[PDB]
């Protein structure tokens, strides 16, 4: 309601917006980091798929990617199909000792993992 | 390098060499037997260039497992209703369009018996489409005579698919594909076909091997020369319809159209009305339009309809899945099409052309059917105007029979 | 004499009964409720079962999942004589394993016959159904001959007589007496799912298949529903397969056509606060809250509809609030209250709202699309179609009753007919469908916000007359829309420069439209 | 062989309904027609054996009840306390101010509703001459006047209820239809809205805006309660006692209060003869009117929603009730079974 009836700030209303705007970019920088922390994560409830059904290796990362979507992440907690590729990507990353996808002639090719400890690894993050 | 476990040969080198064109003669009638010593070949080559050049050590998975090989760019035959009885079984290359796919039908490769007194089990596999059913189990002890059962869900299956093809000889043919070739074609795919004719006791059809998803320096040096031409546009103009004089915009007009925009994901499907008034050659453009222009659809408004223009659309037993019957305005996907007689279009199939012009598709929720189509094409529209002659003593969009939506 | 044993199996089944000891012993408890309150089916969570071993248990009792099923069948079923011997009692030994909480969820698209015998998971939107039917898991036969009894009879995937007697003393064979009280039997159902709309692409068309149902999970899945499903796939003959091209098999004469179906043992279907708090983790409960508690998050999230679309900051509110339903309640005295929100949008030919709806149905959980002349009474509300496998009729969800609980769009309004503009009204207001048509009598769950757009009578507003006569809407459907748009076009230069400067941008080149879904999942809990 | 269905007041939310076969043997044949209300115990055995275990995908059975006996009752303390009830002075305006009271004014139509549930007496004069007894009434005014919601509460109220809408009902679906016979290849006829609903109530929504033909069918059931067929050979008549409730719209969606009924609808005086109470409805504009009747609504959705467990819970219902009813309404359901039997 009308409750900032008498806010009687001096000048420093100017250095009130300082605040507002200086730090703002450190703000953005975390919500930033917490969506990599949001997709490090995720990855954890995601090679499961891989490692339960999959062991030929003709999938290309397109057919992946739209099946980490329209999955088990379909849920209370959806997920983006251009994060599901920034999750099989980060997958690499992550695991450089397992997975080794390189470029074909457009886009990306996985093949089938030759699979460990499947969560052991998680403490990189 | 590759983990792939097949290659699609780039087959247009056999006519680019002297003696592969004479194996392609001597191959006309035997290209099984060449592809499967080749199989051999591919894994010798992968051992041989891994271990035997010492360049790879990766050699497990490609040993035990088998390989393909594809021709893609084989010489053409002398097309479909051309060949003759001694021509079945003969490799063959054909063009078309595919309409419908049926879904995956596994077939038998392995039969897994097992004795159903003793619980012994066999290996089983089929050779020339032939189930062979042992008589009495194997072992020593166990010698019962009929004893061995068939276990289906224990087998081996491999994927078998129809796809069904419009094909334009060098009518339409139900082709057929089999292992990692199915649901790789699908409905409105643009098909060249290589594969084997097929006629066997006698329907035709087609057993492809592969399946292609799809000029001199002379012709540059020609193209640049009216390229560079400052009388480029008149020359076009003075061109492009000898019968029809002048009408310098109605020549670039109808010419932009076929040059079309640029398509971003906004498509340039330019379309063009001609309010002329009716004695002037506009049929007799359009016509002609039908004929230069890459192959399109000459349409008439007022013996089109709905679904004339759009499809018919229904379910199939055997697929399970929804068939269409293109219409005349999906036929010209991607292409060019004619509408005369726009002023006597009917107000439903009208109707159609707001989502058609406005997103290339169409949408249809009837009884049993919910589906969307795409329809991305170019109208050509040419209308007479209200009366025996146009009235400029009224305003424009008075002398033109269509709402303002539709004319906008 | 001696029978062939499986060793694998053997191992698997030792593993298995290692597995059910160890697990901390709550399964057991579960055992133990099961004789509390006399339940047949014992239920495990895959990722419990991929918990052991690191998982190499479930991969090898996965991929062969149909060879491996009675041993494990055997490590259960003696484990509860072991623990709770009543079970075994009649008044024998019926059970029944049900696994679930599969990592993959494979689509219709996606049947390979490479997966048949192995484990998974689908989801489709359901069809059709069948009545439960009781099936002949288990039947014992008693000799013609003499007067011996064969127990332990099983039939796997068919009828299957005794290959002998027992006692060497009789020779009777192909001719047996079946047991109706000794034998078993458990329930059993089909189940007619679709592909669902988003996963065909637009052109292609939906993909039909049929799943069958056992057990108690039966009748848990009903017309229109998203429903799940866990279990192996196995082909069945077929008999439609003649006339084919290509050479066919022989047996060797006998014919031996397959088709593929897929059978499941679990059934669940895709959908208060702490209940759907607790199944997130911290950052997914974190990103879900720097959505809700923002000081100006309802001014973000209207700047966050169709961002392509520029202006109309109205339509923006409004479909937002669409998509928030309100509270559904049900009266003291039994009478219901609608809780989904309905929406109109008038404009000129020139002021883009088809864009409106395609990202309403580009975006929402559960949406269709459809235009005004094309659609029709039966395909919107229901369809009445003769059912197979009997002479009587079955309903065929129509386009309301999909995206049930969703969003419906409907382009071109003021096209379509007045007899086929009634049969939205009732789903419009009580979200309901009422149906007496030829032996059907039923009412059906509508809960739908209808959405639609259309154009003045016209084609331009006629500007020199008001409101009241633009529009050929009557009363009744003008007062049911919650919500009710007109949106015009002026000469104004200051906002055509801007609207011109920005629909080239298009054709040149707050919160992401994922973040939308994954905040709505939330808010759509709370009742105040 | 008889085929036993839900009672149509008893469906799930959501369902269709769920039926059964039964099997009459040794004189129990005969015992019910179509239409009519009966509990039967028997043996619940299966019989389906045949190509059922190949035609459909592994052997199954169907199940069916083998019946034994069959009937088609009201204790000392449901009696004794309804006397208590009788007894009140003044008991009409007790249950007219207990009919729906979740919609505040309307008396003048509640009153329909009150009269058309208990109904009349269906007095078959000497035998020779007949006389419905349940009492017809048609809702008819503006939109937002709560035409349709009062059909949704005498299906929950009324004993047995069959609701239907204008354009999603078929005269065929109404009426009865037709069918062959799995077992015997005869032509069998199948009962609709109207012949299960009878001993009940019918209610159709929407009423003006079905088509002509769907309408023209049950001009019989509102004057002899009974369905005449003529189809494929079957000539019989049917029992289809049962009271009808209907709820329209003027024509043009408004009501014209400057010209007459009989012109501001699209029906005619034949159809609007069989019934027996119009509730015309005004939704005229004054503030005084708009005050009462908002502050009443905005109560119920306060109420409505949501907020030995079991007594706890259901003492706070019937709490409610209190707050707003004069009478239970379980009992008010009882005490209409017991006045109509
Ligand atoms: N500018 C023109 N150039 C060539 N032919 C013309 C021209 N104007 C009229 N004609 C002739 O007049 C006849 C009328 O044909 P056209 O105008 O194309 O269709 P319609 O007969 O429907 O008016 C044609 O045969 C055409 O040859
Ligand atoms: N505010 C806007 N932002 C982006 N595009 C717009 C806007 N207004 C109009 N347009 C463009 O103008 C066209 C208007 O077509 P539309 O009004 O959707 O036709 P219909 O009446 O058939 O729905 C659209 O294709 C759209 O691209
Ligand atoms: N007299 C009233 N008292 C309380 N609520 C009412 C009244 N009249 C209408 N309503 C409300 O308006 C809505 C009317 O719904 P409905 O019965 O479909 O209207 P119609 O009369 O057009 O059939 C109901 O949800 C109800 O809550
Ligand atoms: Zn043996
Ligand atoms: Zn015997």
């Amino acid at each position: 309601m009308y409750k900032e009836k008498m806010p009687d700030s001096q000048a420093n209303l100017m250095d009130r917006l300082r605040e507002r705007e200086r730090r703002s970019a450190a703000l953005l920088s975390q919500r930033q980091k917490r969506y990599q922390q949001f997709l490090a994560m995720k990855m954890t409830q995601v090679f499961d798929i891989l490692f339960s059904l999959t062991r030929g290796q003709p999938y290309t990362e397109t057919y992946l990617s739209s099946l980490i979507v329209d999955s088990l992440q379909d849920s209370n907690n959806p997920i983006g199909t251009k994060e599901a590729s920034e999750i099989l990507a980060g997958l690499q990353g992550i695991l450089p000792m397992d997975i080794s996808v390189h470029q074909v002639d457009g886009g990306l090719k996985v093949y089938r993992w030759n699979s460990l400890d499947k969560n052991r690894f998680s403490k990189l993050l | 390098e590759l983990g792939t476990s097949n290659l699609n040969l780039d087959a247009r080198n056999l006519l680019a060499y002297k003696q592969t064109e004479d194996l392609y003669h001597q191959l006309l009638n035997y290209p099984q037997e060449v592809i499967s010593i080749m199989d051999q070949t591919i894994k010798d080559c992968m051992v041989s260039l891994i271990v035997d050049n010492n360049l790879d050590y990766d050699l497990d998975e490609i040993e035990t497992k088998f390989y393909k090989v594809r021709p893609y760019n084989v010489g053409s035959c002398k097309g479909m209703r051309e060949l003759n009885p001694n021509d079945i079984d003969k490799l063959i290359n054909l063009k078309g369009l595919v309409l419908r796919s049926t879904p995956v039908i596994p077939d038998m490769k392995v039969a897994f018996f097992k004795c159903n007194v003793c619980d012994h089990t066999m290996a089983v596999e089929i050779d020339r489409g032939v189930i062979q059913e042992p008589a009495r189990c194997e072992r020593i002890d166990c010698n019962e005579p009929n004893s061995m059962s068939l276990i289906h869900n224990r087998c081996s299956f491999a994927d078998k698919q129809v796809i069904k093809l419009q094909e334009t000889p060098d009518h339409s043919i139900s082709l057929c594909v089999y292992d990692e070739l199915v649901d790789s074609c699908r409905a409105g795919d643009r098909i060249e076909v290589t594969g084997t004719f097929r006629s066997i006791p006698y329907k035709t059809y087609v057993d492809v091997v592969h399946v292609k998803k799809v000029i001199t320096d002379q012709d540059l040096a020609k193209i640049r020369e009216v390229a560079a031409r400052e009388d480029l546009y008149s020359l076009l103009a003075r061109s492009i319809a000898p019968s029809i004089y002048e009408l310098e915009d109605v020549k670039k007009g109808i010419l932009l159209q076929l040059f079309g925009g640029t398509n971003k994901t906004y498509r340039g499907d330019i379309n063009i009305l001609l309010c002329g008034d009716p004695s002037t050659s506009k049929s007799q453009i359009l016509q002609y339009v039908h004929k230069i222009t890459p192959r399109g659809v000459y349409t008439s408004g007022k013996g089109s309809s709905a679904v004339g223009l759009t499809a018919y659309i229904t379910r199939d037993v055997d697929t399970k899945q929804l068939v269409l019957e293109s219409g005349a305005l999906v036929l010209s996907d991607g292409g060019v099409c004619c509408i005369d007689e726009f002023d006597k279009m009917s107000d439903s199939t009208r109707s159609v052309l707001h989502e058609v012009m406005e997103q290339q598709t169409i949408s249809i929720a009837k009884a049993g059917i919910i589906t969307t189509l795409n329809a991305r094409s170019s109208i050509l529209a040419s209308a007479n105007p209200i009366g025996s002659r146009y009235n400029p003593n009224l305003p424009v969009t008075e002398n033109i029979d269509l709402p303002p939506p539709l004319l906008s | 004499v001696k029978k062939v044993d499986d060793v694998t199996g053997e191992k698997v089944r030792e593993a298995f009964e290692q597995f059910l000891e160890d697990f901390s012993k709550v399964y057991r408890a579960q055992i133990e409720f099961m004789k509390i309150y006399d339940l047949n089916t014992i239920y495990i969570d895959y990722q419990h079962l991929s918990m052991r071993e690191n998982g190499a248990l479930a991969m090898a009792i996965s991929e062969q999942y149909y060879r491996f099923l009675p041993f494990l069948q055997k490590g259960l079923r003696r484990v509860v004589r072991k623990y709770a011997p009543e079970l075994l009692n009649t008044s024998e030994r019926v059970f029944q394993i049900s696994f679930f909480n599969l990592p993959t969820v494979h689509r219709i698209r996606d049947i390979r016959s490479e997966k048949i015998g192995s484990l998974l998971s689908i989801s489709g939107t359901v069809t059709r159904t069948s009545e439960v039917r009781p099936e002949l898991y288990k039947a014992s036969f008693t000799c013609d001959m003499c007067r011996a009894i064969v127990d332990n009879v099983e039939q796997s995937f068919k009828y299957t007589e005794p290959t002998f007697c027992p006692n060497p003393s009789c020779e009777n064979r192909a001719f047996w007496t079946l047991n109706v009280t000794r034998s078993r039997f458990l329930d059993w159902q089909k189940v007619r799912i679709q592909e669902n709309a988003n996963e065909i692409p637009t052109g292609s068309m939906p993909r039909t298949l049929d799943v069958i149902l056992r057990g108690d999970s039966v009748e848990r899945a009903k017309p229109g529903d998203r429903c799940k499903f866990t279990g192996v796939e196995i082909v069945v003959p077929d008999v439609t397969q003649l006339g084919l091209p290509g050479v066919k098999p022989s047996s060797t004469v006998r014919d031996l056509t397959y088709k593929i179906s897929f059978l499941a043992c679990h059934v669940i279907s895709i959908g208060d606060q702490e209940v759907f708090l607790n199944s997130l983790s911290s950052d997914e409960i974190n990103e879900l809250k720097e959505m809700v508690k923002d000081e100006h998050i309802y001014d973000k999230l209207v700047r966050s509809i169709a961002p392509a679309v520029f202006g109309h900051e109205a339509v923006k509110k409004g479909i937002l609030l669409q998509m928030l339903g309100g509270v559904h309640k049900s009266t003291v005295e039994g009478i219901k209250l609608r809780g989904d929100i309905n929406i109109c949008v008038v404009g000129d030919p020139s002021t883009s709202k088809s864009q409106f709806l395609k990202y309403v149905v580009g975006f929402a959980p559960r949406s269709v699309y459809t235009s005004g002349k094309a659609s029709s009474a039966a395909g919107l509300t229901a369809a009445v179609v003769r059912d197979e496998e009997g002479g009587d009729y079955t309903i065929e969800a129509g386009a309301l009753m999909l995206a049930d609980n969703g969003i419906c769009c409907i382009d071109e309004f003021d096209k379509m007919d007045i007899s086929d503009q009634v049969a939205i009204h009732e789903a419009m207001e009580q979200q309901t469908i009422s149906i007496a048509k030829a032996g059907i009598h039923a009412t059906l769950n509508a809960r739908t916000s209808i959405l639609a757009a259309a154009n003045p009578v016209g084609g331009r507003y006629n500007r020199k007359l008001s409101l009241r006569g633009n529009l050929n809407m009557t009363a009744p459907i003008m007062s049911r829309f919650d919500l009710f748009f007109v949106i015009l076009d002026d000469c104004n230069e200051k906002i055509d420069t801007e609207l011109a400067s920005h629909i080239v941008d298009l054709h040149m080149k707050p919160f992401s439209a994922e973040q939308l879904r994954r905040y709505i999942k939330y808010a759509r809990t709370f009742k105040p | 062989r008889v085929t036993l269905q839900e009672a149509p007041g008893t469906v799930p939310p959501g369902r269709l309904p769920r039926h059964r076969e039964v099997i009459l043997l040794a004189d129990l044949v005969d015992v019910s027609k179509p239409g009519e209300e009966v509990e039967v115990t028997g043996i619940y055995k299966n019989n389906y054996d045949g190509n059922l275990n190949a035609k459909n995908g592994f052997p199954v059975f169907a199940t069916i009840i083998e019946a034994n006996s069959i009937k088609r009752s009201w204790t000392e303390e449901e009696e004794r306390e309804f006397r208590k009830i009788s007894r009140d002075r003044g008991i009409i305006d007790k249950i007219i101010s207990s009919m729906a009271p979740s919609i505040y004014g309307h008396r003048d139509i509640k009153t329909a509703v009150a009269c058309s549930l208990f109904g009349g007496v269906p007095k078959n004069v000497n035998g020779k001459h007949s006389i419905r007894g349940d009492i017809n009434v048609l809702l008819l005014g503006d939109p937002g006047t709560a035409k349709s919601q009062i059909l949704k509460y005498v299906e929950k109220t009324a004993h047995r209820a069959v609701f239907a809408t204008g354009q999603g009902a078929s005269a065929v679906g109404l009426t009865a239809s037709v069918r062959k016979d799995p077992i015997t290849k005869e032509w069998t006829l199948e009962g609709g809205a109207l012949v299960l609903a009878d001993k009940g109530v019918c209610l159709i929504d929407e009423f003006d805006k079905m088509n002509d033909q769907d309408r023209t069918s049950i001009h019989e059931a509102m004057e002899q309660q009974s369905i005449s067929i003529s189809k494929a050979g079957i000539v019989t008549t049917l029992q289809a006692r049962c009271s009808i409730i209907a709820a329209a719209n003027p024509n043009g969606g408004r009501y014209n209060s400057t010209l007459p009924l009989a012109q501001n609808v699209s029906l005619t005086e034949p159809i609007l003869s069989r019934f027996d109470i119009l509730c015309v409805v005004r939704d005229l504009v004054d503030e005084e009117a708009d005050e009462r009747l908002a502050t009443f609504v905005v109560d119920s959705h306060v109420r409505s929603h949501p907020e030995n467990a079991r007594q706890r819970r259901l003492q706070r219902q019937r709490k409610k009730e209190e707050e707003i009813s004069p009478i239970p309404q379980e009992l008010l359901m009882k005490y209409i079974h017991y006045a109509r039997t």
